[PDB]
């Protein structure tokens, strides 16, 4: 497990950073509640129904460790976090349209950084 | 498990709250184990269309003092699925209190907990008078309810 | 159909049999007239204005409004209240 | 729809409820199967002001706004006796105590 050459952890971090920071036009952070799952123990019915569970912490933290080894890699992850959202609270609830626009702020960012 | 509680059955359901009573409404949802969660409050005269779920269990109390409040002329309210995407309406009123609650309500609301035996009142009414309105009280009253079906 | 209710001061209140039977304490001791050596005209007129509310909105679907009551009548209305078990 | 009232004389006060539509020559008919004296030995009042026979209640100024269950309006009322009308006279309730310094 070697480093990412700079450039890459560069644009991942700027990426990641649109985001989470991204807000919409009534003045709210969408990211907000995914910055870091509820415990097992507040809420294990998420565990029960999602098989990979993941946050923005964890995505921050295997960008710090190298682990994804492209943007790819780090889209993925991102997807992932959006489509257990969307499969736990179902089609209807804000944290699903919200989990919407940020897959969409996430592929607007890659393509603004891979330029 | 307790008897009044939210099942997970992972089925969306609109639901509009109103509030039609001259109180701040804090709705409350039993969670999977029956723990009153609550929810964001609603001033007088105000309604929100919210997401919940099929068999999720709520009822509604003032936020100030916890005083209990009616939905569709009852204390607990269960959505349906929406029949062709129609949401489903919670009507949230004051009920009918007994005179001698409603006076109860009044002499909290005028008078600091310290100063309640300071009253020039029979002397039972000061337990009364700290024996405040809560969730636990009422759930447990409507749980010995659905005991006898 | 009507009851005469007496408060302490010699007031009579004639309020429908039904409405007065809204009191547990009323409703055992009921003849049609009943004494209250010790509920005032002041208390015991709002108590009948509370029974007119209850059977008005029990089991109503407009809307149903706060039942005032002012902070001077409070502590009395709440002995009677107490007293009549309504 | 429905207005809510305090009908007083003397030490007497009636609690009834009656249509805003309703006359005040129903609400006599009302007080005559109460109190067993007939319209023509009754004077109606709203606030010192005699009411009209022929008058609806809410012509006279009770609507449901004005006469609620938990705050009813008051109609005076005066009988004949000896073919004179008694003066309206409304015996006020007690008065409640000096408000405790605990409640402000
Ligand atoms: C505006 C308003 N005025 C008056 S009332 C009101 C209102 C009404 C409703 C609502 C919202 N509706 C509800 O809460 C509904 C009502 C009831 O039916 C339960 N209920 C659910 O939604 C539940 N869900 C379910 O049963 C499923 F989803 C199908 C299985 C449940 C509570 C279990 C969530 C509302 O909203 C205001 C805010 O309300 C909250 C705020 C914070 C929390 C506490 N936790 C909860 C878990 N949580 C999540 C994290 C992640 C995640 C994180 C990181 C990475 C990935 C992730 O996926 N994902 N999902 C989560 N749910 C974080 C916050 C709870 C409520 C206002
Ligand atoms: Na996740
Ligand atoms: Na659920
Ligand atoms: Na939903
Ligand atoms: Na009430």
């Amino acid at each position: 497990l070697s480093p990412n050459p700079p450039k890459l952890t560069k644009q991942m971090n700027a990426i990641i950073d649109t985001v989470i920071n991204y807000k919409d036009s009534s003045g709210r952070q969408l990211s907000e509640v995914f910055i870091q799952l509820p415990s097992r123990k507040e809420l294990p019915e998420y565990y029960e129904l999602i098989r990979k569970p993941v946050d923005f912490k964890k995505i921050k933290e295997r960008i710090r460790n190298h682990k994804y080894r492209s943007l790819g890699d780090l889209e993925k992850d991102v997807m992932l976090l959006c489509h257990n959202a969307q499969t736990f609270n179902l089609e209807g609830s804000q944290i699903y349209e919200d989990s919407i626009v940020l897959q969409s702020v996430f592929k607007s960012a890659r393509q603004k950084i891979a330029k | 498990r307790p008897v009044l509680r939210s099942v997970n059955s992972r089925e969306p359901s609109q639901v509009i709250f109103c509030n039609r009573s001259p109180r701040v409404v804090l709705p409350v949802w039993l969670n999977f184990d029956g723990e009153p969660q609550p929810y964001p409050t609603l001033p007088p005269g105000t309604g929100r269309r919210i997401h919940s779920y099929r068999g999720h269990l709520w009822l509604f109390r003032d936020a100030g003092t916890h005083d209990g409040l009616l939905v569709n002329q009852t204390e607990l309210f269960v959505p349906s699925l929406n029949v062709d995407g129609q949401p489903i309406f919670a009507n949230i009123t004051l009920p009918v209190y007994t005179l001698k609650e409603r006076c109860l309500q009044v002499v909290r609301s005028l008078v600091k907990p310290e100063n309640y035996r300071r009253l020039d009142i029979v002397r039972s009414l000061y337990e009364d008078l700290e024996d405040h309105p809560n969730v636990q009280k009422d759930l447990e009253r409507l749980t010995q309810e659905r005991i006898a079906h | 159909m009507y009851v005469k209710l007496i408060s302490s001061d010699g007031h009579e209140f004639i309020v429908k049999r039904e409405h007065a039977l809204t009191s547990g304490t009323i409703k055992a001791m009921l003849t049609n007239e009943v004494n209250f050596r010790e509920i005032p005209s002041h208390v015991l007129s709002k108590v009948c204005m509370y029974f007119t509310y209850k059977v008005r909105y029990t089991n109503s679907s407009t809307e149903i409004p706060e039942f005032p009551i002012a902070p001077e009548i409070a502590l009395e209305l709440l002995m009677a209240a107490n007293f009549l078990d309504c | 729809m429905d207005v809510f009232l305090m009908i007083r004389r003397h030490k007497t006060t009636i609690f009834t409820d009656a249509k805003e539509s309703s006359t005040v020559f129903e609400l006599k008919r009302i007080v005559e199967g109460i109190l067993k004296r007939p319209p023509d030995e009754q004077r109606l009042y709203k606030d010192d002001q005699l009411l009209d026979d022929g008058k609806t209640l809410g012509e006279c100024g009770f609507t449901s706004q004005t006469a609620r269950p938990q705050a009813p309006a008051t109609v005076g009322l005066a009988f004949r006796a000896d073919d004179t009308f008694e003066a309206l006279c409304i015996e006020p309730f007690s008065s409640p105590p000096e408000l405790p310094d605990v409640m402000k």
